């Protein structure tokens, strides 16, 4: 699913779920364990914001 | 991806660990861990999978309400205090290739045995590729599982980076 | 089409484990290391730092302090103001109107 | 200045008449001797500038820029010789010739008394710089980067040519010593508004001013390493140096004409610093960092106070060494992994320990750790803009927070964490690379022991 | 048990997701097709990652596509903020200049600027 | 003068020598950590001679030994201030650092980079002594930023761990936010007083000191982790335990308070700033003590204890008692550093386990760590005549009997009660009861480096307050007349906190399972400040740039490279797209000549 | 060493030791050790160096600048006279910066020397500092980075015009 057409300039880049890399399964054998990414999978547009050092969207007890 | 049985067992383990974080004291934990086990055994034989799913769904909402906000985490588990602590000391094996010959001269026996492993890797590679090629359906693999070696004198395909991975306490 | 393949990248350490990274020729590689280190560090940075440290009173900063002391000593001895609001003598100025 | 112009010219026959394999040894060695002799320009007096002749003069502003210019040539030669190893000999010599001719134009640009002579040499720097980018750049986009670089500059410089010629007709001279004594106030009129803009916009594009900066990230992403070093270390400072000189004859009109450019720079520095937090290309991140730093220089030059002119001079020198160092650090990774993406190769401290120390030291100067000359310059600018208006401390303060964030983020992402598993050609650092890094940082940190020599004429 | 309210920065737990338990057979088919793609890419990566003779970087088109898309296309960005700060600073400096002219701003020891 | 000044400088020079030797390769790597530890111990000895001279006759001096730079009428010299605060603090910092370094030789024995670790500890100390002895603001700023950067490197020691890097950058972020205030004060003092030297600042003694002092209060808020800029200090538990001991006792965190003590000659004339620091400290001391009540990580409990104790120091500043605030800094350094060293002993003996819920039954298995833990807890809670009593007890009486904010006073007393509760909580869960740690028992505290390091701090935690109290000269009129209920308030509410803490802790044994209250979740998750602010604020900033107004669309669309290029391209096709016919070109000549005469009168 | 009039100090008043204890003063014995082990060997080394300096005695001088006509006496655009007048004004500007630095150093030394009594005892230094700062501010403040003798003069004549008008209205 692309981003809605406009003037931003996404193009046909996929719109992926707005979720932090901290939410990915930590026990799975990722090709990039620190990023929790696999080689070849599409990277979220804002991945550099969703690395484990930055913005967390994990569920909270409250 | 997860079956109903897998989801139930994961909740049971998860609830016990959070129950353990509330109780702290072993005798208190043992007592309440038995009551919790009893509740799971109260519906072990539910055959109606629609009712069974609702019981699982309601148990998950019950868990979310009663989870410990700061549960115990094993030190080296994800989110633990020692998680990833020793990654800075883990060095890949290919770095030894770039050692100066004077550094290599200090461990003559280690680097002799290292050449025997590199030779083993070189002479195994063509079989590993050809075994995977002839065991993979036309449309590529459907799962990430890898096969064992079939013949004697063969090594399981794609073994090098598992066998030679850094030690968990490498320094 | 009729295009050469892209060459593989060369590791200078393979042929010369003692390489300094300057040249693939070991003799040139060593000479190029020496000129950089001698003219860069031994000369410019060491002698240049020494040269800068002993510059003769860069922009007469020291003279101005000696001169200020001389003026302060003289003006206090004679009961003059230490410094005046007017930089230029008003007797040499002619205001309009 | 002939004692520097002639030996600089002699580097050309030296390179062309050298043995085939001694082009890098010979040109590097002798350009270091020239750099050594450049310290004789430190004969600076407290009242008079050093006025050699009718054509050339040095004062405390041009002297540090001249020494930075002449020190950068040998560094650019060490930086370039590896990625040019497969080039044929004649084309290597032409590359070195472009660098030598660029130094010749630069040392003449910074010492010219007459402003049209400054203009011509200031413009002459375009030709070799463009040739270096478009001929020896790596990727397809280098042709567009050359066009943006050329036409951004000319869109500003041509109006400057008209204004300077106009000024000489009216005043009778463009000699800078004469202009110091014959200068007359600029009175309010629409004619003088456009004279002010024609006198400034060329230098603003060079700095670059925020809003006129988009050419700079393109040029850096496309240029070879030596192109980046000269672009960042010295070429941006032509705009600063030009503005520092030409503001003499634009008073008092600068009092209100500066406001739109102070707002662009004050706001621009926050936006470019925040942009650095989201950049994916390491060379593009450093290019945006330069825009943020040069925004302070523009503000300092425009508010025209002794403290800000001292801060502007110190920042120009400090930024030159720091940004050139960062490009060299980024290039050394590129020469291993052949990609500028910052996230591609991580955890490099585990594989290259000493090179990680150069990264740390370069980052500390970029975020202006006291008592580096990077902080001295930034602190002086912050002090002076506070008097200009107390509110600016908030914008300055926020920028210093964001600057630390992206400086360390660049360090953390590339040097820390877990190394990328599949990258296995990270060979140990060469002596050439370590020497290149230390020839940036050591002079930079030694200047902390004696800052006055980089504080300019207002010291 | 009050219901979970998801937010942009606090997402819904999977165990509380109603879609997590109501698996059909065309949802199973989609999950099987996602794993096929992941496995196909895993194999492609591993056949290069484990190759003894490879020395370099396994180029990832996904990473190239991400950086390429992110570097394309060259109120906080227009004239709005510039105007706002102009009136903030112009107003402040007008007030200050008026006080200095009337001799009502204290600059007793101010001789650095 | 010659002995005093000479020995003040050898102390500082002595500390830089191990750094010189390392950076010039002329030392024995076999035991660099021992070499660094020996240098600290000798520096402590030489520093005690100037301190003795000051205690004797109150001898103070300033050394302006090197003229660094002159900016017109601002002369900047390397200037050292050997005064009351420098003379008393340096021996305390060196004595405590001496124990922490000897402890680190055991704790970090298995670290491959132990040599670098000890170098970072030594640099981390040097930057603090630059801060403490600075006589002008520029030099003070060098030390101010030096401890911050050293904190970044030591908090992120295990740099392969993302959480360590995140915590390291968090400390820089919060401290640079406070640094906005430091630069503001520097800008104000230059513009209004023409100086960065403390002597001229105090001599001119400005009355309109709101702006510079708010700037200093902002700098202290970040460096001392007061409310609003507090989360980074608990997060700093990412670093190795020796880092926490030094970070929390003798270096970084007390720098914020020390900055305000340096400037008491200004703050004592400003009631407005007194009120602000009073309320800021009161909310800090209560809020962080509330957070410690439910923490399970032993290091985070002691980390919140430091924040609570820092808030009390900020309350002391707020009631115009700078010298009492300084005394607490000196006493707190002893038992706080020893509590961290006790916790490191337990963590090491339990294979890097930091959760108190997996401790228990250690009262006898670790008798010496137990003794030190009990002494440190009693000193922290103000047990009479232990080191903590000689500062806290006077501070509570000073606050009780002052003209003061009533709410801030009440919040400070409740925080004192809460101190007894989380101090009890550590002892109850760590030491008492049955063991809850794994089955393979590797408990061993019998290393001489561990015993001797803790032992010295234990002796300090008993007597240092008494010895320091009776040697410092009085600089105030201590208040000693008050009703019995204001004299004993600290002891009572502390006792009540212990009794209540027992009730709560013992109820954890009853076979009753409780749901969590909302107050319990608030305490456990630290008021949700990190959860809300560390997601929202990064999200806003990070999406700020990587991101409609018609007014801008006019100017952008007008002068884009794409718009200018298209125009010329379009004009070029108009000019060049011609038929090539003689007839049309000459017909255009005819039109040209006509309009030349008819429209423009070129024929005239 | 330095001119005591330019950098004045009061006469030191130390109190004689008046012990009221039987314990030995550790400072007194440390002073003897410092004198024997530290000061004495240091003094011998200096005395040796002082002997060598006496063998080779040579001088340097303080440059004296002749006064030249100032900018008020320069015809408009006569660059040769403006140059000498402008270089002189710059030299005096650097001297006045150092005069203010001398007065600031007196104020700072007084504050440290007088201890807790500094507010009362440093009044004269404070008053002199206030005056020289006022005079310095009148001369040079607000001239801008491109300051010159011409701009300094324009500022003075503006001040003189306001002073003449104020007296006129008085
Ligand atoms: C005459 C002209 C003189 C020319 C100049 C002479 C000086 C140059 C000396 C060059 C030779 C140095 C040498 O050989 O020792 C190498 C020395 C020891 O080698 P090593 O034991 O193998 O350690 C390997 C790592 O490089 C070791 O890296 P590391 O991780 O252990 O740390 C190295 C250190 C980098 O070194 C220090 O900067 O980085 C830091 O620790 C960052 C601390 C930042 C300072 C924070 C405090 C700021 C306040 C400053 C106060 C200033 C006083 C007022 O390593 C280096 O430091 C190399 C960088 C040299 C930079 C010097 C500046
Ligand atoms: C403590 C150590 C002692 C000490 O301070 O040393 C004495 C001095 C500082 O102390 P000082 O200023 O009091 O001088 C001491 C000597 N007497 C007593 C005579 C005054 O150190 C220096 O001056 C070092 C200067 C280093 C600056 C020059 C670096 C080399 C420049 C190379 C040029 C190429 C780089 C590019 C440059 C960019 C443009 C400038
Ligand atoms: C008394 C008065 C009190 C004054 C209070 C005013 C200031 C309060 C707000 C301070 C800023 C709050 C944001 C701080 C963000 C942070 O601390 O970084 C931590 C964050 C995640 O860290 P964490 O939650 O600990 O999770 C670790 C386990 N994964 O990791 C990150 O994502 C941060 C790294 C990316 C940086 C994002 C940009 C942050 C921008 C906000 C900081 C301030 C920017 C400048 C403005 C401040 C000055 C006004
Ligand atoms: C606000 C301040 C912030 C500072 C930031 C800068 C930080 C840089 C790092 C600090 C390094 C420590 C510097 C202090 C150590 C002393 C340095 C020194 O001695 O300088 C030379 C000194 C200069 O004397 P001075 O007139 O005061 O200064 C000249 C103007 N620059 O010359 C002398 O006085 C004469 C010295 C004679 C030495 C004789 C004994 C030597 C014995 C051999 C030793 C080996
Ligand atoms: C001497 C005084 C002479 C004044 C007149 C000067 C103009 C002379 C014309 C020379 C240029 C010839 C090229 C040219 O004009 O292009 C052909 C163009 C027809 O193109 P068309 O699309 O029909 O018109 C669009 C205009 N907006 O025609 C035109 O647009 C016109
Ligand atoms: C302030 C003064 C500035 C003076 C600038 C100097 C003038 C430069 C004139 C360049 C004009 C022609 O430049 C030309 O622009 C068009 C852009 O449409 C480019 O054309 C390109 O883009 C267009 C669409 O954008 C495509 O349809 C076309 O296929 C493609 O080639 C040309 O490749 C380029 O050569």
């Amino acid at each position: 699913e692309p981003y809605p057409d406009d003037g931003t300039g996404y193009g046909d880049y996929p719109k992926l779920p707005d979720r932090s890399q901290q939410e990915r399964d930590p026990w799975y054998d990722w090709d990039h364990p620190d990023l929790r990414l696999n080689w070849g999978e599409p990277m979220h547009w804002d991945l550099d914001m969703y690395i484990r050092n930055r913005v967390d969207t994990s569920p909270t007890p409250v | 991806y997860l079956t109903h049985q897998q989801k139930v067992l994961r909740l049971y383990k998860r609830a016990l660990r959070h129950l353990e974080s509330w109780c702290i004291h072993r005798d208190k934990y043992r007592y309440f861990a038995c009551l919790l086990r009893a509740r799971f055994d109260e519906h072990k034989n539910e055959k109606d999978m629609v009712k069974a799913t609702q019981l699982l769904r309601e148990a998950e909402e019950e868990f979310w309400h009663g989870q410990h906000p700061q549960p115990y985490i094993f030190p080296e588990s994800p989110g633990g205090t020692s998680y990833e602590r020793y990654e800075c000391y883990k060095v890949p094996e290919w770095c030894l290739d770039d050692w100066h010959p004077s550094e290599k001269a200090m461990y003559p026996d280690y680097f002799a045995k290292r050449e025997q492993w590199k030779k083993l890797r070189r002479e195994s590679w063509e079989r590993e590729v050809k075994q995977l090629q002839e065991e993979t359906p036309v449309g590529g693999p459907r799962t990430e599982a890898l096969p064992p070696a079939r013949k004697q004198g063969d090594l399981p395909p794609l073994w090098w980076h598992i066998v030679t991975r850094p030690r968990e306490r490498p320094m | 089409w009729q295009e050469d393949p892209e060459p593989e990248d060369e590791n200078l350490y393979e042929k010369n484990p003692d390489s300094h990274g300057y040249d693939k020729d070991p003799a040139v590689d060593i000479w190029n290391m020496r000129v950089v280190f001698f003219f860069g560090f031994s000369i410019v940075l060491v002698l240049g730092s020494t040269f800068v440290a002993y510059l003769p009173d860069y922009r007469m900063q020291e003279w101005a302090r000696r001169e200020a002391e001389r003026l302060v000593k003289y003006r206090e001895a004679h009961g003059l103001p230490i410094m005046e609001s007017n930089c230029f003598d008003p007797s040499k100025i002619q205001l309009p109107e | 200045m002939l004692k520097y112009i002639i030996p600089t010219i002699m580097l050309m026959p030296l390179t062309w008449l050298s043995k085939n394999n001694m082009i890098w040894v010979n040109s590097t060695a002798h350009s270091l001797l020239i750099s050594f002799t450049s310290l004789l320009l430190m004969n600076q007096f407290g009242d008079n500038s050093l006025n050699f002749s009718l054509l050339f003069f040095s004062d405390s502003l041009s002297t540090p820029l001249l020494i930075l210019t002449m020190w950068l040539l040998p560094l650019m030669l060490m930086a370039s010789q590896h990625h040019l190893s497969k080039e044929n000999l004649t084309r290597k010599k032409l590359f070195i010739t472009m660098l030598i001719s660029l130094q010749l134009f630069l040392i003449m640009t910074f010492t010219a008394m007459e402003l049209i002579l400054f203009y011509i040499l200031f413009e002459a720097t375009l030709v070799p710089t463009l040739i270096i980018i478009t001929r020896w750049g790596n990727q397809t986009e280098r042709l567009n980067a050359g066009l943006y670089f050329l036409f951004y500059t000319l869109a500003g410089s041509l109006p400057l040519l008209v204004a300077l010629i106009y000024i000489q007709n009216t005043v009778g001279s463009l000699n800078f010593l004469m202009l110091q004594y014959w200068v007359q106030p600029v009175h309010n009129s629409w004619s003088n508004v456009f004279m002010w803009l024609a006198c400034m916009m060329a230098f603003m594009v060079k700095m670059p001013l925020y809003g006129l900066h988009l050419w700079l990230p393109k040029a850096h992403v496309e240029a070879p390493i030596a192109g980046s070093m000269v672009l960042a270390a010295v070429l941006l400072k032509l705009g600063g140096y030009g503005m520092l000189r030409i503001t003499l004859i634009l008073n008092p009109m600068t009092d209100f004409m500066a406001y739109p450019f102070i707002m662009l720079s004050l706001w621009g520095m926050i936006m470019t610093s925040s942009i650095c937090l989201r950049q994916t290309d390491l060379k593009s991140l450093i290019a945006y960092s330069s825009v943020s730093h040069m925004a302070l220089v523009i503000v300092a030059i425009l508010i025209q106070t002794p403290w800000s002119y001292m801060g502007a001079t110190a920042l120009m020198i400090a930024h030159g060494l720091t940004s050139s160092m960062l490009f060299c650090l980024a290039n050394s990774n590129y020469e291993r992994i052949h990609s500028r993406t910052m996230i591609l190769a991580r955890g490099l401290q585990t594989l290259l320990p000493l090179m990680a120390t150069w990264w740390l030291l370069a980052s500390l100067t970029n975020l202006a750790l006291p008592p580096t000359i990077n902080l001295i310059g930034e602190l002086f600018v912050v002090m002076s803009t506070f008097s200009w208006s107390n509110i600016t401390i908030i914008l300055m303060g926020v920028n210093m927070v964001i600057t630390a964030l992206y400086s360390l983020y660049m360090l953390i992402m590339t040097q820390r964490g877990k190394y990328t598993y599949h990258i296995n050609n990270i060979s140990p650092s060469f002596t050439r690379e370590n020497a290149l890094m230390s020839l940036h940082i050591l002079p930079l940190l030694l200047l902390t022991l004696n800052p006055k020599i980089i504080l300019g004429p207002l010291y | 048990f009050p219901k979970y309210e998801a937010s942009r920065l606090s997402s819904l737990p999977t165990t509380l997701d109603p879609a997590e338990y109501d698996i059909s057979s065309e949802t199973r088919k989609a999950q099987a097709e996602r794993l096929a793609i992941r496995s196909r890419l895993k194999r492609e990566y591993q056949l290069q990652y484990y190759d003894p003779s490879r020395r370099g970087v396994i180029e990832d088109p996904a990473l190239v596509r991400w950086t390429y898309a992110r570097s394309a296309n060259i109120a906080l960005f227009g004239i709005g903020p510039l105007v706002f700060w102009y009136y903030v600073f112009k107003t402040d400096r007008d007030r200050k200049e008026k006080l200095i002219q009337e001799g009502k701003l204290d600059r007793t020891f101010n001789i650095s600027y | 003068m010659n002995m005093f000044s000479s020995l003040s400088l050898v102390t500082l020079l002595l500390l830089t020598m191990p750094i010189m030797m390392m950076s010039f390769n002329t030392y024995k790597p076999s035991n660099y950590p021992l070499y660094v530890k020996t240098a600290i111990s000798y520096a402590f000895i030489t520093s005690m001679i100037p301190t003795m001279m000051f205690i004797h006759s109150g001898q103070e001096l300033i050394i302006s030994n090197w003229h660094w730079l002159t900016i017109q009428t601002l002369k900047l010299s390397l200037s050292f201030k050997m005064d009351y605060f420098s003379m008393m603090f340096i021996p305390v910092a060196l004595f405590v650092t001496w124990s922490i370094m000897e402890f680190s030789m055991w704790y970090m024995y298995s670290d491959p980079n132990i040599n670098k670790f000890f170098k970072y500890l030594l640099l981390f100390l040097i930057t603090m002594l630059i801060l403490v002895t600075a006589n002008n603001l520029f030099q003070l700023f060098i030390g101010w930023e030096g401890v911050g950067i050293m904190s970044f490197l030591l908090i992120g020691w295990w740099y392969g761990r993302a959480d360590a890097n995140t915590a390291a950058l968090q400390a820089i972020l919060y401290n640079r936010i406070g640094d906005i205030g430091f630069i503001l004060a520097m800008a104000w003092f230059l513009t209004n007083l023409n100086t960065w030297d403390l002597q001229q600042i105090f001599m001119l003694n400005p009355s309109d000191s709101n702006m510079p002092l708010i700037g200093l209060a902002l700098a202290a808020t970040g460096k001392s982790a007061q409310f609003g800029l507090h989360p980074w200090l608990p997060s700093a538990m990412e670093g190795p335990t020796p880092v926490s001991a030094l970070l929390h006792s003798s270096t970084m965190v007390v720098a914020g308070i020390f900055l305000l003590i340096r400037f008491y000659p200004l703050t004592e004339n400003n009631k407005y700033i007194q009120s602000i620091t009073l309320c800021l400290g009161a909310i800090t001391t209560l809020f962080t003590a509330m957070c410690a009540l439910t923490q399970n990580d032993i290091k985070k409990i002691i980390a919140f204890s430091t924040s609570s104790q820092l808030g009390l120091m900020m309350v002391t500043i707020g009631i115009n008692q700078p010298y009492l605030a300084f005394l607490h800094i000196c006493t707190h350094a002893f038992f706080k550093a020893m509590l961290f060293m006790c916790s490191g002993s337990i963590i090491h003996s339990l294979n890097d386990e930091q959760d108190i819920r997996k401790m228990g039954g250690l009262f006898k298995a670790m008798p010496f760590t137990t003794t030190a833990l009990i002494v440190g807890s009693l000193a922290l809670t103000g047990m009479p005549f232990l080191t903590g009593f000689y500062s806290k007890d006077l501070i509570i009486e000073a606050a009780n009997t002052s003209y003061t904010n009533a709410w801030a006073l009440l919040m400070t007393l409740i925080a004192t009660s809460f101190t007894a509760i989380y101090s009890t909580r550590i002892i109850f869960f760590a030491l008492l009861g049955q063991p809850r740690f794994p089955t393979l028992v590797n408990i061993n505290e019998n290393n001489p480096l561990l015993i001797n390091s803790i032992k010295r701090l234990l002796i300090g935690s008993l007597f240092a307050g008494y010895i320091i109290s009776n040697n410092i000269p009085p600089t105030t009129i201590p208040q000693m007349t008050m009703p019995y209920y204001l004299k004993t308030t600290a002891l009572i509410v502390t006792i009540l906190g212990f009794i209540l803490a027992l009730e709560i802790s013992n109820m954890t044994k009853n076979l009753k399972y409780h749901y969590p209250s909302n107050a319990f979740k608030f305490s456990t998750l630290l008021g949700y400040f990190p959860t809300i602010m560390h997601r929202l604020a990064p999200y806003m900033n990070l999406s700020m740039s990587q991101k409609s107004s018609l007014l801008d669309l006019i100017w952008l669309e007008a002068i884009l490279p794409k718009t200018i290029s298209l125009a010329q391209m379009k004009a070029s096709t108009l000019v060049t797209n011609q038929k090539g016919l003689i007839k049309l070109y000459f017909l255009s000549f005819l039109i040209t000549i006509l309009i030349s005469m008819i429209l423009f009168n070129f024929h005239e | 060493s330095w001119d005591k009039d330019v950098y004045p100090e009061p006469p030191r008043r130390t109190p004689a030791p008046s012990p009221q204890t039987s314990l030995p003063n550790p400072i007194t014995y440390l002073t003897k050790a410092f004198d024997l082990l530290v000061d004495r060997p240091v003094t011998l080394v200096r005395e040796f160096i002082e002997r060598q300096h006496a063998k080779n005695k040579y001088y340097y001088y303080h440059r004296e600048f002749r006064r030249v006509p100032d900018i008020t006496e320069c015809q408009e655009k006569d660059v040769l006279c403006m140059f000498e007048a402008e270089m002189q004004w710059r030299r005096d500007y650097k001297v006045d910066q150092e005069i203010v630095n001398i007065i600031q150093e007196r104020l700072k030394a007084c504050q440290q020397r007088e201890g807790e009594s500094h507010r009362q005892n440093c009044a004269k230094e404070l008053e002199q500092f206030t005056q020289v700062v006022k005079a310095y501010q009148d001369r040079y403040h607000d001239l801008g980075a491109h300051y010159s003798a011409r701009k300094c003069l324009a500022k003075q004549k503006q001040r003189m015009l306001a002073e003449r008008k104020a007296a006129k209205e008085a």
